[PDB]
DNA sequence: CCAGAAATTGGCACGAAAATTGCAATAAATACAA
DNA sequence: TTGTATTTATTGCAATTTTCGTGCCAATTTCTGG
């Protein structure tokens, strides 16, 4: 929605593709990720749970 | 350099062709010590794994 | 015995003058041209299947 | 000390949601001929 | 004046599969009163 394209698009875009960063190298599939859903209608990204865990 | 006390003479061959012979005196005195240093590196890189 | 292996970022994200800035690897990047002495050729003077070709 | 009771764990299940993959050729702007 | 052949401009929809969280319960480990 952001950059007006088909999901199909930004899928097959961000397959096998590296970004490098101070915090060091991810993959950019890295960045998706389920959620929990936190007290108060917000959510909690399960990348922050198991970090938090 | 340093100032040295020297004769000119030979003494049973150990100055045979520039050879120097040198005091004790000269070396427990550290009059010829020098100070040498060096360097070492460690780098720490990011892998995929 | 062994050495680690790397893989290259195509990404590159850093914070340049306190905004997050993000561009393209250029040592990985793709590209192509086009061979100017052959292309300097396609004109009806010659034969006409080498024109189609 | 012991045996019953309580707590822990992970395999399987289930509905839903998210990600992946098959499809293969058209539509419109432009320049030229009567 | 227009009708037509040529050259750029097109990077989405819709099945199908896979993954998500969370419940049920048996097997396993730990705790406690007589």
């Amino acid at each position: 929605q952001a950059v007006e394209m088909h999901e199909s698009t930004i899928s097959r875009v961000t397959t096998q593709k590296y970004l490098h960063s101070p915090r060091g190298i991810f993959e950019l599939k890295y960045f998706f990720s389920s959620h929990v859903n936190t007290e108060g209608g917000g959510e909690a990204s399960s990348t922050a749970i198991r970090a938090l865990v | 350099g340093q100032n040295m006390r020297v004769a000119f003479m030979p003494w049973n061959g150990y100055n045979f062709e520039d050879s120097i012979l040198v005091s004790e005196r000269v070396v427990q005195e550290d009059r010829f010590t020098t100070i040498h240093i060096q360097e070492l590196a460690c780098v720490s890189r990011d892998t995929k794994l | 015995t062994g050495e680690p292996e790397y893989v290259i970022p195509d990404v590159l994200v850093r914070k340049h003058n306190g905004h997050w800035t993000v561009e393209l690897n250029s040592d990985s990047i793709p590209r192509l041209q086009i061979n100017q002495h052959y292309a300097s050729m396609c004109n009806n003077a010659r034969n006409d299947g080498d024109s189609q070709f």
